[PDB]
């Protein structure tokens, strides 16, 4: 099995730089060109450039000349991409990908999500959403960074749950989650949304009361 | 130069729709497919020291180079009718025969 | 650079359908055109390379053809696990990806359940107010959600989010939030979530009065 394992800082302030690594294993590293790919909404998938580890030769997409620097170390069988002078437009997922022999982009790294922002680490405020089937929810407002995790009754409720993708409200994230239960259940039994934010050691319980 | 080909030889450059340059990497692909196949000039000056040059040994040096023409080989080349000899060398010979011979030259160095 | 025009952008189909996706290059790229499949949270997966070659482990229901300027990816008989986004890639001169085709499963129409929620007491004491509307388990995807305050439409402070197609019932759900200051919220009476969807001839309307 060929494996490409990436690592890199995921939250950076505008104007600083970031180094993404791509550790290759399971093949002879210096026999294959390694390419780098950017993915973000609106802009789509874009080719950044390639490096050949056999000699350190590189080739860059014009649009990324200067923004990206590609290097390879044969000894650690790892390729690197440095991105400098970050702005918000550089928030994206970045992939390393191996070009095969007689075949193209067969093996990919898992991708590294890079978020460029000035926002400070911020725990969310959690608010109950209360009105023969009953919909309830809770609102997870003003947090940073991604992600949070939501459960209903620690997981005892799952089949009628919808957790929605967060939206960026100023520089903070906001997310909602809903659950649907019988009206009989609503009046006789408790429903609680459990909210956890790892990047702030936060864990909240909000019982939904009429 | 590189290992792959995606993006083309000269990306974003206009090309027209010298043939030696293509056949060179063809023989290189064949040699690559024979897998068992400061020590540079030690092996390189070993490949040409007996003064019995042949086109196979030229090819075998690049499989140390892509992997002097004046001060040693140039007289032999012009006595060969120029590079009309090397392309004719790939001609009056098997793809496999040429490849096996050049591998031999590398095996003995 | 060479421009890739991929179409359609959105494709609905059923298990067992033959599906085709088209890609057009702004100049001849020879055979050097690939197709990739991508699921959420994953890198793309190579499906077809060099116009029509199958990588190892890719089921034979995938095939491709092309002329050098016009290309197609065909799925002979769609399977559940083929629901994803598909991209073409030219690599003859530079590298250019198409903009993508999202492939969804078709199902019978499903009218959304719409629910509106006033801001909570816990939020109002902070000086802010967010009204919330859920629009859950609908199909097809095309839908419009608008907020009205005392009869008049509100665009500022409105953010909405949509789930991907649910594996359980092939439906979509959407959440919309309207944010206001507590003071501005308390100047109004009627708050309305209004939903335009194929399953009803007039828009669906859920409301509450701030009095109650």
């Amino acid at each position: 099995q060929v494996q490409l394992q990436q690592s890199g800082a995921e939250l950076v302030k505008p104007g600083s730089s970031v180094k993404i690594s791509c550790k290759a294993s399971g093949y002879t590293f210096t026999n294959y060109d390694m390419h780098w790919i950017k993915q973000r909404p609106g802009s789509g998938l874009e080719w950044i450039g390639w490096i050949y580890p056999g000699n350190g030769n590189t080739k860059y997409n014009q649009k990324f000349n200067g923004k990206a620097t590609l290097t390879a170390d044969k000894s650690s069988t790892t390729a690197y991409m440095q991105l400098s002078s970050l702005t918000s437009e550089d928030s994206a997922v970045y992939f390393c990908v191996r070009e095969g022999l007689g075949i193209t982009f067969e093996y990919w790294g898992q991708g590294v999500k890079v978020t460029v922002s000035s926002a400070e680490t911020t725990a969310p405020s959690v608010y109950p959403l209360a009105p023969s089937m009953v919909t309830l929810g809770c609102l997870v407002k003003g947090y940073f960074p991604e992600p949070v995790t939501v459960t209903w009754n620690s997981g005892a409720l799952s089949s009628g749950v919808h957790t929605f993708p967060a939206v960026l409200q100023s520089g903070l994230y906001t997310l909602t989650s809903s659950v649907t239960v019988p009206s009989s259940t609503w009046s006789s039994q408790a429903v609680t949304c459990n909210v956890a934010h790892p990047a702030s050691s936060t864990k909240v319980d909000k019982k939904i009361v009429p | 130069d590189r290992a792959g080909r995606m993006g083309g030889e000269a990306p974003e450059l206009a090309l027209d729709p010298k043939k030696l340059s293509e056949s060179l990497k063809r023989i290189g692909d064949e040699l690559d497919s024979n897998m068992e196949l400061e020590v540079f000039f030690r092996v390189a000056a070993d490949m040409f020291s007996d003064g019995n040059f042949n086109w196979g040994r030229v090819v075998a040096l690049f499989y140390f180079a892509s992997k002097f023409l004046r001060e040693r080989l140039l007289g032999w080349i012009q006595d060969q009718g120029g590079w009309d000899g090397l392309l004719s060398y790939f001609g009056t010979g098997t793809w496999q025969t040429v490849t096996i011979f050049v591998a031999g030259v590398l095996t003995a160095s | 650079d060479i421009q890739m025009t991929q179409s359609p952008s959105f494709l609905s189909a059923s298990v067992g359908d033959r599906v085709t996706i088209n890609c057009k290059a702004s100049q001849n790229v020879n055979k050097y055109l690939d197709w990739y499949q991508q699921n959420l949270g994953e890198p793309p997966k190579l499906l077809i390379y060099h116009t029509n070659s199958l990588p190892t482990g890719i089921p034979s229901r995938f095939s491709g053809s092309g002329s050098g300027t016009d290309f197609t990816l065909t799925i002979s008989s769609l399977q559940v696990e083929d629901v994803a986004t598909y991209f073409c890639l030219q690599h003859d001169s530079g590298l250019t990806f198409g903009s993508g085709t999202k492939l969804e499963i078709k199902r019978a129409d499903a009218a959304p359940t719409v629910s509106i929620f006033p801001p909570s007491m816990e939020q109002l004491t902070s000086g802010g107010a967010t009204v919330v509307c859920f629009v859950n388990n609908f199909y097809p995807r095309d839908i419009s959600v608008k907020w009205k305050i005392d009869g008049s439409e509100q665009r500022d402070g409105v953010l909405d989010s949509v789930t991907d197609q649910d594996s359980k019932d092939s439906t979509y759900s959407m959440s919309s939030t309207l944010s206001l200051t507590k003071v501005e919220y308390e100047r109004h009476n009627l708050y309305t979530c209004e939903v335009v969807h194929k399953t009803s001839s007039s828009p669906v309307v859920k409301s509450f009065n701030r009095n109650e």
